[PDB]
């Protein structure tokens, strides 16, 4: 009857560290530079090869 | 002040409880017209507590009472309610008279 | 197919999953244990 | 009739409507910063901008919003009822406004101190969920209906473990008044913070303030992957803002009871350390000590809003299924052996 | 009077949804239509009128919520003179806070709690 | 560069008169805006306010603009294969709204969005434009700035000095 | 010669201070929040997906996604329009509350594109189905088109006055008479894999 | 005055405490929070921006003023172009081909 | 591409072979990247979609200057492709493998063990072998029931 | 302790409005939705008639407990009843209904004949020594919990196994 207790607290703390992993490895992400391409006062080079409008 | 009013009010409430009681065709109807027949009651004992027993508060304590009792009440039907519909598929009281 | 004994599938064993990392749950587990008995000794001691 | 009293009384009037203004003023600016703050954290997480154009950062851009909501036609269900529909939002966002009268961000920057206090706040904020079954049987959508179905559920599993935790702070305190809350934790200053004496009644009230919110992961009522936008699916033109409104104002009263009845309020003190700077801080008395008062009760309701804001934008959501378990099976015999533990440890006061 | 300001407050929170409801009537405009008001059914066209009927067995709970709200409604006061008192009404309480255990525990073990 | 230009930007500004004291004297104005847009409005609002009905021209396709605007032109419908070639003649775009527009409206403004990919000549032409038909305002983007400024469109095109601002 | 004409009109109205800016500022609100419906059919919606991630960002120019249509201003038709669909997209449309704009993104939306030419069930551009603000060109058109063409979308909405408000109400005019068509109940009843195993009927 | 207030400050003292409180507050602060929050954008880690998103939430009050009398509009990639028709001198001395997140370092924001 | 020259049997330089594997492959893998982005968020978990969106740019870069467009490439043709690889792709491909491992390494540390991902997803849509035969399914949905049943190892 | 003069009257007469106003909603109504928001505005009018008196215990308390109530009886009307039923809009009048309105007029009016022929304030001018309040006892919620914790006992336990039996009884009538 105790170990049905004491299997309901290993089974809870595990939760709380992968919750508490999924809010480390979200928020190491304010760390890191943005990716965002601000259009349009920034504007990608496209590339060699590009098919746009025909000239 | 006018605070006999709250009294009259009570009194209605109480009434229309009593109308909203009888002419139910519905039992969860019936259900709330005892809410508000109990709820006219709260309202004579908070206010006569007021008038007379602002230190020992005899009558909020009874309002309080009579709440639980009202809340008891709701909690004992519907669930009676679950019963008569689980058995008859039906609400409407004044349709089932085979006991009479 | 479902009248079929032959159907049951009979493929060996899956590649299996990465191992798991337990020692975090560990610390994880002993801070919170040591935060509740820190809550009982300072509810004792600040209501004296 | 007398011309004496009668014009004291008139403006006695003013000056109590003059601080309801200012608080409600503040309010809508306060639901301006969360929209813009929870913006541009999802973008600072998600390695994004956020609102740029709308402003100078995006500043303007939940004025922006609500301006546009207000000239958006107001559309009305033909099949469905008009009376419910226009009468929920309005009940949901006058129930948790109501919330905020016994908030203090001082010791006496309080609109009032009722000693009913915080029993008070659990019975308006119990009031919303009827808003939103009417705005869901209302709107007569099967999504409107599935939304109004989820909010009562939600708050009929989650209203107990939050009134327990309430409970047992009281008991703790002595008192159900906000202030006299605050004063008791800041007796003892950092340590006599009823986070750390309470921890269990702590993790819960989050959990159970979090399901009140409806934020992520128990935002299932308005869940838009599962409906399409819950009760608010056939909500046009300014009832939708109201419903957003109401929304975070839910968000910023509990980050606001979370910081006055478990952190410290506005108390900043460690009296068993010789800390200088904190003494000195305490040691302010006057306008300035009411504005650091304020700045520290703004600091620490920021750090419970950041995190269920990022909580929205990390977690998966739940299922109704586990949130009732969550609810009924999980937090309430937690509540209550917490309330227990705290009947205990108080017989040693007496 | 610390009671004056509960009205005030009460009556301006109730007033501002009406001040708004105003503005919108006002400031937007009205171009109504019969495709407009026709209920959203995600495109297709609603078949009859919502309308659920959920079972019996999931919605128990809330017969134990109405019970509940009672018990912690009951327990506040008692809470309030906890330190007027003594362990009188310790003991008085202790038996209150039993009877919920065992009748979470009832609801728990009968199924009532299930989903 | 800083101070004056990281101070206020605010559409409210007092230029408004200025503005149409400018497309009321300069006929052919280049316009410079935001990039993001939607601080033209502004500037078109008051325009359409005075009674001109505004024609919006998209400078990309528009193809010669002196036989597209002030002539009869030629233009094929595509076929998929399914048709045989047709040509098509439309009307003078800018002459067909003008004869068209109601008596009381003051007169047709032509908005050309994306003027920059017009050549020079294409740019005189359409500078010159409202000598031609006088009830015609130009109005062409050829650029975008940090905020709106207008010049000329004489002045841009090469028929007048450019000016130091 | 399909010609065109301007119906009979009255004065605008004229005024210094409120109304001129009070359009001015509905106008600029309405700019920097055109939620879009998170309308999505086929193939461009991916390109969609690509300016709601973080290389492109929606949430520059405002522009959350809301599901449903009460909430939503611009619906940005992104995907071919098949026969079984078109009377959705209408729908969707129509239930969108007043002011509404309308994109239609890709050579699918605005002609017909590939399937212009031999599908017997694409639908040749939604300007046959709703009223078109802004068209973009381009199968899967770069985000950044798609940002341009919001762009001059912004452009024709800060040009808005309170005339253009009664030119955006419907009509509403209406004929009703009898049909005498066959009346049948919907085929599609939602009975699906129910008491399958009895159906056998050797 | 009334018995139950206490010890009260003459009203010229707490008006000028006030005063100097709400010109730190409303036009003082909000341009500083809001230059910090312009330059050092990309710069943040997650403590600065936890600390800058703070000061925000707190001082929005004064920032709501301030925020339409301003524009943060990113300017041209040459330091010489005065007008927008204006014409570069020589257009090689311009830094073209900025790179992003996965390749690029700070100095390429 | 392949039906046709296969009817005509046209050979395949390996080159041209080798090419198309690393495409396919790269599809392969933007594909399970855009399933796992719309699967969480109907799970509930918005973030995923921006993360995979944040490396399925880089594969569209990298298709982009080999093919010139993002999607819609009309690369492959028959008995061959359209062109070689540009100058400077192989690295670019490498990086691209090196950056993205990691990427795979964070995204399996933020959903697989996640408490609330796994009460959502571990015993939904239990599909037996036999019936995953029998209604014609392939991929990974005929995999997930005990069936090591791949076309690319079984057709060579 | 209390409101202004004026202001306290006008408040009774407005929230006693709003409450015949829901009552007659609650008595009127086909739907049981309908009755029963109409239900919830008698509940919000009386607590604020409580709040008003000087009940601010009871009135949360009522706001609480009959908020939970109307909730549970919205889902179990919802649950237990035919379609949605918009239709239905206050049901039809019989004779049956008529005589009843007859005798309920006649409870109210002999409620109302004692009620408006009692003096109310000659009681409370007797009862001087019921309205002496304990000076140390400030808070009324603190003498609510001192006089529900000594003067009632016997109900305070009473009422926990009425609560308990009353939870059993509807698990066990309500389940399938
Ligand atoms: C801020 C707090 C953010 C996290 C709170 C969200 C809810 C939550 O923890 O549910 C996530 C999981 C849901 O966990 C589920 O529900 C019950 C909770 O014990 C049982 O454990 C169930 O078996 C388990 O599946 O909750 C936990 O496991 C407790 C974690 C406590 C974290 C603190
Ligand atoms: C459930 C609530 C959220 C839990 C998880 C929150 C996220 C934890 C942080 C994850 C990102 C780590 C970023 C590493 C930054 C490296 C540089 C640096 O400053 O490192 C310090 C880390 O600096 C920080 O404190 C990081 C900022 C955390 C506060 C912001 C998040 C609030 C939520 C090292 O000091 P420490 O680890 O001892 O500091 C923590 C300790 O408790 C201090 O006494
Ligand atoms: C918005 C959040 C900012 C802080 C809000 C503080 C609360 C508030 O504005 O109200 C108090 C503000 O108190 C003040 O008077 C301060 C005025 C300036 C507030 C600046 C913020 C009321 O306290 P009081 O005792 O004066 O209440 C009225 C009293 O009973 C007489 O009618
Ligand atoms: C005088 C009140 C009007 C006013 O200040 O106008 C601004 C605010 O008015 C509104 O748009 C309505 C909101 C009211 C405040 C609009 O300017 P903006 O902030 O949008 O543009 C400045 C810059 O170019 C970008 O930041
Ligand atoms: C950000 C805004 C600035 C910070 C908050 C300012 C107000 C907070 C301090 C005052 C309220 C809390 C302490 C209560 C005691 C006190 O100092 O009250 C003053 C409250 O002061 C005010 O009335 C408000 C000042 C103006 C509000 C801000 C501008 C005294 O003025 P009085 O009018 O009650 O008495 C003055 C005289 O002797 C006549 O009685
Ligand atoms: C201080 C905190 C005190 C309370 C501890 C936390 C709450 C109990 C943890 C155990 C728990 O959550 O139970 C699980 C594990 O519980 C078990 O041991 C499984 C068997 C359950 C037996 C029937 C229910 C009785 C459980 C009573 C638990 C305590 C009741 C409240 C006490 C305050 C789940 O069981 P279930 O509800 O899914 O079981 C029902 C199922 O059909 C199996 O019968
Ligand atoms: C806050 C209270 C707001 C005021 C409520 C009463 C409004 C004035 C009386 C109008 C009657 C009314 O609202 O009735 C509706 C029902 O009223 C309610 O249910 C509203 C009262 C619920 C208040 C909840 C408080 C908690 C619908 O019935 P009807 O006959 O008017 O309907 C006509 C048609 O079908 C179009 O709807
Ligand atoms: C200033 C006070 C005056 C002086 C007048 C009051 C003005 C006012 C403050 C008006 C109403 C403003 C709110 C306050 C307006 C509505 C704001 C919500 C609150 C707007 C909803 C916008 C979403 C649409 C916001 C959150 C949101 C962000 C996001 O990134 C994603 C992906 C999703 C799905 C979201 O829902
Ligand atoms: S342009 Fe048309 S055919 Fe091409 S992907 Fe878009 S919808 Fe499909």
């Amino acid at each position: 009857m105790v170990t049905g207790f004491i299997n309901y607290g290993q089974q809870t703390i595990r939760a709380a560290r992968y919750i508490g992993q999924s809010f480390m490895i979200t928020l190491s992400h304010a760390n890191r530079l943005p990716v965002t391409i601000q259009y349009p006062y920034e504007k990608l080079i496209t590339s060699e090869r590009f098919r746009g409008r025909i000239h | 002040m006018i605070l006999e009013h709250v009294l009259v009010l009570s009194a209605f409430l109480f009434s229309i409880g009593i109308y909203g009681l009888v002419t139910s065709r519905n039992l969860v109807r019936a259900l709330m017209c005892l809410e508000l027949i109990l709820n006219a009651v709260n309202l004579n004992f908070v206010t006569f507590s007021d008038f007379f027993d602002s230190r020992q508060l005899k009558g909020n304590i009874f309002s309080i009472f009579v709440i639980a009792i009202a809340a008891a009440e709701a909690a004992i039907g519907p669930a009676i309610v679950s019963s008569i519909y689980r058995n008859r598929k039906s609400i409407r009281i004044n349709q089932s008279n085979l006991l009479n | 197919f479902e009248a079929d004994i032959t159907q049951t599938p009979r493929w060996g064993t899956p590649p299996p999953q990465e191992p798991e990392d337990v020692g975090p749950t560990t610390a994880v587990g002993y801070f919170l244990l040591a935060w509740f008995v820190f809550s009982f000794i300072l509810s004792i001691a600040l209501n004296r | 009739f007398s011309r004496l009293e009668f014009l004291k009384e008139v403006y006695e009037t003013i000056w109590m409507l003059f601080p309801i203004l200012i608080l409600v003023l503040g309010i809508t600016i306060g639901v301006l910063v969360i929209v813009w703050l929870e913006r541009e954290i999802s973008a600072s997480i998600q390695q994004r901008i956020g609102p740029e154009y709308a402003g100078p950062l995006g500043i303007l851009q939940a004025l922006a919003d609500g301006t546009k909501l207000l000239f958006k036609e107001n559309l009305l269900p033909s099949r469905g009822d008009t009376y419910l529909f226009s009468i929920g939002p309005s009940i949901a966002v006058i129930s948790i406004l109501l919330g905020y009268l016994i908030i203090p961000f001082g010791s006496r920057l309080v609109l009032a101190d009722l000693s009913i206090g915080v029993f008070l706040w659990i019975a308006v904020s119990s009031i919303a969920p009827i808003g939103l079954l009417m705005s869901g049987y209302g709107s007569n959508n099967k999504y409107s209906f599935l939304g109004g179905l989820r909010a009562a559920a939600q708050s009929i599993s989650y209203e107990i473990p939050l009134t327990l935790c309430v409970l047992s702070i009281s008991l703790l305190s002595n008192s159900s008044s906000t202030v006299d809350i605050v004063e008791a934790q800041s007796k003892y200053g950092f340590w006599g913070w009823n986070l750390w004496r309470q921890p269990i009644g702590f993790i819960v009230f989050i959990i159970s303030s979090l399901a009140e919110c409806e934020r992520l992961p128990f935002d299932l009522p308005e869940a838009e992957e599962e409906l399409v936008a819950g009760y608010q699916t056939e909500y046009s033109g300014i009832k939708f803002g109201l419903f957003y409104v109401a929304s975070y104002l839910n968000l910023l009263i509990s980050s606001l009871f979370v910081t006055v009845l478990y952190l410290g309020g506005w108390n900043l003190s460690i009296p068993y350390i010789f800390i200088s700077e904190f003494f000195e801080i305490n040691k302010i008395d006057g306008v300035f000590g009411t504005t650091i008062g304020i700045f520290i009760t703004l600091a620490k309701t920021f750090l419970f809003l950041f995190i269920p804001i990022t909580t929205r934008w990390t977690l998966p959501r739940l299922r109704m299924d586990q949130l009732l378990n969550l609810g009924w099976k999980f937090l309430l015999p937690i509540s209550l052996g917490n309330l227990l533990l705290t009947t205990s440890s108080q017989l040693f006061s007496l | 009077y610390e009671y004056d300001i509960f009205w005030a407050f009460l009556i301006i929170s109730s007033v501002i949804p009406i001040l708004a409801f105003l503005f919108s009537g006002i400031l937007a405009p009205i171009s109504k239509g019969p495709e407009k008001l026709s209920s959203y059914e995600s495109g297709i066209e609603p078949m009859g009128d919502a309308w659920l009927q959920f079972r019996i067995r999931y919605y128990m709970f809330a017969l134990v919520f109405v019970v509940f709200d009672v018990e912690t409604v009951f327990l506040y006061p008692w809470a309030m003179s906890f330190d007027i008192l003594g362990v009188s009404v310790f003991i008085e309480a202790l038996i209150f806070v039993l009877i919920l255990i065992v009748g979470l525990v009832y609801a728990w073990r009968k199924g009532a709690l299930e989903w | 560069i800083g101070i004056r230009d990281f101070i206020g930007g605010d559409l409210v500004k007092f230029d408004l008169g200025t503005w149409l004291s400018d497309v009321e004297e300069h006929k052919a104005i280049a316009m410079y805006s935001p990039h993001e847009g939607g601080y033209e409005g502004r500037y078109l609002n008051r325009l359409r306010y005075q009674g001109y009905h505004f024609l919006d021209v998209s400078a990309r396709g528009l193809g010669d603009p002196e036989t597209t605007l002030t002539k009869v032109h030629p233009v094929c419908p595509p076929h998929v294969g399914k048709q045989p070639i047709a040509r098509w003649w439309f009307p003078p775009e800018v002459d067909y709204r003008l004869e068209a527009l109601p008596s009381d409206a003051k007169g047709l403004v032509v908005w050309v969005i994306e003027a920059k990919v017009l050549s020079k000549a294409e740019l005189q032409f359409l500078a010159m434009l409202p000598s031609l038909r006088p009830k015609v305002r130009v109005i062409a983007e050829c650029g975008n700035w940090r905020k709106v400024m207008w010049k000329p469109l004489k002045e841009i095109a090469g028929l007048v000095p450019l000016q130091e601002a | 010669m399909n010609s065109i004409e301007f119906p009979l009109l009255d004065q605008i109205a004229q005024n210094s201070v409120i109304s001129t800016t009070s359009n001015d500022l509905s106008n600029w609100s309405r700019l920097s929040s055109l939620w879009p419906l998170l309308y999505g059919t086929s193939c461009c919606f991916i390109e969609f997906a690509s300016l709601i991630g973080s290389r492109f960002d929606f949430d520059r120019y405002g522009l959350v996604p809301r599901a449903s249509p009460r909430q939503a201003d611009l619906i940005l038709t992104a995907g071919t329009v098949t026969m079984k669909m078109a009377p959705s997209l209408l729908r969707l449309y129509e239930q969108m509350p007043e002011p509404k704009y309308v994109i239609a993104m890709g050579a699918c939306t605005i002609t017909g594109g590939m399937f212009s030419t031999d599908s017997y069930s694409t639908v040749r551009g939604v300007d046959k189905l709703i009223p078109v603000d802004v068209y973009l060109p381009g199968c899967p058109p770069k985000p950044e088109a798609v940002i341009d063409a919001i762009t001059k979308l912004r452009k024709k909405i800060s040009r808005e006055i309170y005339e253009d408000r009664i030119k955006s109400q419907p009509k509403n005019r209406c004929f009703t008479i009898n049909h005498k068509f066959r009346v049948g109940r919907s085929i599609h009843t939602g009975n699906y894999d129910q008491a399958l195993l009895y159906k056998y009927k050797s | 005055a009334v018995t139950g207030v206490n010890n009260q400050e003459d009203l010229i003292w707490v008006l000028l405490k006030a005063g100097v409180v709400g010109f730190c507050y409303f036009l003082i602060m909000p341009p500083i929070i809001m230059n910090w929050l312009r330059i050092r954008w990309y710069r943040r880690n997650l403590l600065e921006m936890y600390f800058q998103f703070m000061f925000v939430f707190i001082f929005f009050p004064g920032i709501l003023v301030w925020a339409p009398f301003l524009n943060f509009r990113k300017f041209p990639r040459d330091p010489t172009m005065k007008y927008p028709w204006s014409k570069p001198e020589n257009p090689s001395e311009v830094k073209g081909g900025f790179l992003k997140y996965p390749w690029a370092t700070i100095e390429d924001y | 591409v392949n039906g046709p020259e296969q009817l005509g049997n046209i050979q395949v330089p390996k080159r041209a072979s080798y090419i198309r594997v690393i495409m396919l492959e790269l599809s392969r893998i933007a594909s399970h990247l855009l399933w796992l982005g719309p699967f969480m968020a109907d799970i509930g978990a918005q973030t995923p979609f921006f993360y995979i969106l944040r490396e399925r740019e880089l594969i569209y870069d990298l298709f982009e200057a080999a093919t010139g467009m993002r999607m819609m490439h009309n690369y492959f043709r028959i008995g061959g492709v359209a062109a070689d690889l540009p100058y400077g792709w192989i690295d670019k491909c490498l990086d691209f493998c090196d950056y993205f491992l990691i990427g795979l390494t964070e995204y399996q540390k933020l959903i697989t063990r996640n408490p609330i991902f796994l009460e959502r997803v571990e015993n939904v849509g239990i599909i037996g072998g036999e019936e995953a035969i029998n209604w014609g399914l392939s991929g990974p949905m005929l995999r997930a029931s005990g069936i090591q049943w791949d076309l690319r190892k079984v057709d060579h | 302790m209390d409101l202004p003069g004026p202001i306290h009257d006008f408040l009774l007469v407005f929230l006693g409005s709003g409450l015949i106003l829901g009552a007659l909603g609650v008595v009127l109504f086909t739907n049981p939705i309908f009755s029963a928001f109409s239900l919830g505005l008698v509940l919000v009018c009386i607590s604020l008639f409580y709040i008003l008196a000087n009940s601010h215990f009871v009135a949360s308390a009522q706001l609480l407990i009959y908020v939970g109530a109307i909730n549970v009886l919205i889902i179990f009307s919802v649950m237990f009843m035919s379609g949605p039923e918009y239709d239905k809009k206050f049901q039809l009048w019989t004779v049956g209904d008529g005589v009843t309105s007859l005798v309920c007029i006649s409870l109210f009016v002999s409620l109302i004949s004692t009620i408006l022929n009692t003096s109310w304030y000659g009681i409370i001018w007797t009862t001087k020594s019921n309205q002496i309040l304990e000076q140390d006892l400030i808070n009324a919620s603190q003498q609510i919990g001192i006089h529900l914790s000594t003067d009632f006992f016997l109900p305070f336990e009473l009422i926990s196994i009425i609560l308990l039996v009353s939870l059993i009884g509807a698990i066990a009538v309500a389940r399938q």
